[PDB]
RNA sequence: UUGAAACACGGACCAAGGAGUCUGACAUGCGUGCGAGUCGACGGGUUCUGAAACCUGGGAUGCGCAAGGAAGCUGACGAGC
RNA sequence: GCGCGACCCCAGGUCAGGCGGGACUACCGCUGAGUUUAAGCAUAUAAAUAAGCGGAGGAGAAGAAACUUACAAGGAUUCCCCUAGUAACGGCGAGCGAACCGGGAGCAGCCCAGCUUGAGAAUCGGGCGGCUGUGCCGUCCGAAUUGUAGUCUGGAGAGGCGUCCUCAGCGACGGACCGGGCCCAAGUCCCCUGGAAAGGGGCGCCUGGGAGGGUGAGAGCCCCGUCCGGCCCGGACCCUGUCGCCCCACGAGGCGCCGUCAACGAGUCGGGUUGUUUGGGAAUGCAGCCCAAAUCGGGCGGUAGACUCCGUCCAAGGCUAAA
């Protein structure tokens, strides 16, 4: 992503942005999308989106509203 | 040491009143504004006011 | 545990105090969204602040199929019947939904009329100063144009209550409403046994 | 289908509304085999050959053992739906060869 | 503690700190408002000391207004002493 | 007595470049307990948590249905309310526990691979030179035919025909948002007390300014400030508001018909078995190993199975704001 023949290709510029550093170590390649349960959409996969731990945190939260 | 039962931000700070009970109380307050004896008793100097 | 009370079932055995969500930022949320809406309104002026046009759909699931609500977007057939090209609609303020279907004629007719109703009261500025191409408008029209706000095409959720008066006729009084329901339930449950006895007829008879 | 009966119970229960016909969609040809793809896939078959289980299946189809041809296919491929189809495919290959 | 002046334990003295609280669910009682209804609690609008106040939605959100059945299902024809 | 060309490897302090480490609020991946509860305890619970190992950004992740539903059906992702302490799961014990529908916040969809330049690699990098300089131009080397560009992505599309209908940019001034510096009302009048008047009494004044602070005791008027605004300097901006010149096309796109074609991701899906995980129960996801596909075909319709029908979607590649 330092090669100029890459930086001038519109279809692959996305890989030069800082948000794509070490995609494989964060589970964001095709294999990563597989073992993260993201190949599938409905029930049978709903707990994996945004992430299994993000889903768990949301279900753990105690929401104490002002007027309750 | 730490205090007994340390205060937490999830105390119940704000309490709810029924929409209708709020309106009833405003009505009572408005009426009392029209009674000279009560406006006097609440501490307002109303002694040269015409009406 | 003691005296006649309800069986206690509170789910407080984890580290729940680490995931307490309080709402002290609720008034600030309203203000940020208001500023966001207000800032968005200027950057889209004169386009309406409610957004693009949404079609009428019936809700799913028995409990709600008698109620109409806004759907994602118009189908391709609704767009083509009203003569709005596929790739022009989002550019003029009309959402599209390449996924929705038209199984019942009345729904398709209703949403077609919205597109003409929208097209009737839609005005479009030219892409440059003086050139007037297809679909543009008269200068008089473009001065009378303001940023409409709110719901410029409201959706009535369902059928208005009407209690008419008619005459109760002899056929009406003879009709057995309960008898009809029980015989129609009967047919449903005998459907297999009837079809099987029929089916075995052509197998043997 | 014909719309519902207008009654809350029974066969075709539900709310009457004019049913309509939906034009073919792309992917209503999804899976339809096509010429050049089949040309390529046939050609590879002679170049590549047959898998050992595909060889075993035809042998029993050649004896006449339709059941075991299916039963071997199933333990290999996994499901009755695929095993049924692969047996028919082997039977087809068998009828384009032993015809002459 | 059955029994303490106890050959039962703690206490040299003084100052300051020091222990039934907060939260969620439910229940009875009491107070307030409305009442076959009742909640505006997620939002929206508006608001110039106010993160307040005030308006709005609900034609079906919660609870109540109907129950018995495992279920398929059926669902209170009007009280006398 | 050779010199070839390519293949796969060398070594270079070769030209030019990019890598590692740091911080913990929130985010992504892995790994992973026990205290505790069950009035004992082992499944269970604590917990898919703490600790451990890594990876990011200003947000991250997710995202455009191989989705739900069974309805007059709906239609990407995320978040809130409700569903709901519910269906389910559980020494069916202690306990645990989602999703669909519905209502809101915010809404946006895109791009590849493959049959399809063959009269022609039309593509791209680098050195060098020049200029208007985040780039463009010339030229020489090289990458690449074991495939760069263009078309095309199922919602389609390639073709064919056709009245038609649609397309080029730079100026000039600004408005907004961003930072900064300055300027801005009126008593320190008379007596008393006091070390000190900012206290008391008298007489006055400002107030779109009686927020706050300082000054020798409760100061609107002593000073800085506050209200209303005025001014001068500097930015980033890529958003739109108007005046100026330039006039978009035989290319592409839309739309009307046609029916001839119509290509769509493989040790992957899918099945078995093992372990883990889940509310997921003849098996929710994931992972090991074994078997191992199809193209009137494939994945689903929350009880395993065979057949007939029906609804539904199209995986195995990628990007994508906002709430
Ligand atoms: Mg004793
Ligand atoms: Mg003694
Ligand atoms: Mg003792
Ligand atoms: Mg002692
Ligand atoms: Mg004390
Ligand atoms: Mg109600
Ligand atoms: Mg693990
Ligand atoms: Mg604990
Ligand atoms: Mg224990
Ligand atoms: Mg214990
Ligand atoms: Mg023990
Ligand atoms: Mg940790
Ligand atoms: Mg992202
Ligand atoms: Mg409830
Ligand atoms: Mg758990
Ligand atoms: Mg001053
Ligand atoms: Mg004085
Ligand atoms: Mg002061
Ligand atoms: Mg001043
Ligand atoms: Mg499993
Ligand atoms: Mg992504």
């Amino acid at each position: 992503v330092a090669h100029s023949a890459v930086r001038n290709d519109p279809r692959i510029n996305w890989l030069c942005k800082p948000v794509h550093k070490h995609r494989e170590l964060r589970g964001l390649t095709s294999a990563g999308k597989k073992f993260r349960g993201l190949r599938g959409k409905g029930h049978r996969h709903h707990k994996n989106r945004p992430s299994r731990r993000a889903t768990w945190k949301r279900n753990q939260t105690v929401s104490l509203r002002r007027y309750r | 040491g730490r205090m007994f039962a340390p205060t937490r931000i999830w105390r119940k700070w704000h309490r709810r009143v029924n929409v209708r009970l709020r309106r009833v109380a405003v009505a009572s307050a408005l009426a009392a504004t029209a009674v000279p004896a009560i406006v006097t008793a609440r501490g307002h100097r109303i002694e040269s006011v015409p009406e | 545990v003691k005296h006649n009370n309800v069986i206690p079932n509170g789910h407080f055995k984890k580290h729940w105090q680490n995931y307490v969500k309080t709402w002290f930022n609720q008034p600030a949320r309203k203000q940020r969204r208001r500023i966001a809406r207000q800032k968005k309104a200027v950057k889209i002026f004169p386009r309406p602040t409610s957004g693009p046009l949404r079609p009428i759909v019936q809700c799913q699931t028995r409990k709600y199929n008698m109620k109409a609500r806004a759907g994602r977007g118009f189908t391709l057939e609704e767009l083509k019947s009203a003569g709005i090209p596929k790739k022009l609609a989002p550019t003029i303020g009309i959402s599209v939904d390449h996924r929705r279907k038209n199984r019942s004629l009345e729904g398709m007719q209703s949403n077609i009329q919205r597109l003409k109703t929208y097209k009737a009261k839609l005005v479009i500025f030219p892409r440059r100063a003086r050139k007037v191409k297809a679909g543009d408008s008269t200068p008089e029209e473009l001065a009378n144009a303001t940023q409409v706000q709110g719901d410029y095409m409201p959706i009535a959720r369902g059928e208005k209550r009407s209690v008419e008066v008619v005459k109760v006729t002899e056929e009406m009084k003879e009709f057995k409403a309960y008898g009809k329901l029980r015989v129609e339930r009967m047919n449903q449950r005998q459907l297999g046994a009837r079809q099987k006895k029929a089916a075995e007829a052509e197998k043997e008879e | 289908s014909q719309p519902k009966s207008g009654l809350f119970v029974g066969i075709n229960k539900g709310h009457v509304v004019t049913k309509r016909e939906l034009p073919p969609r792309p992917s209503d040809r999804k899976g339809k085999g096509t010429k050049r793809v089949h040309f390529v896939r046939n050609l590879i078959r002679e170049v590549a050959g047959f898998a050992p289980y595909e060889k075993r299946i035809t042998e029993l189809l050649k004896v006449g053992k339709d059941k075991r041809a299916l039963k071997v296919a199933k333990r290999k491929l996994g499901t009755h739906k695929r095993a049924k189809k692969k047996r028919e495919e082997m039977s087809s290959v068998l009828r384009k060869m032993r015809s002459a």
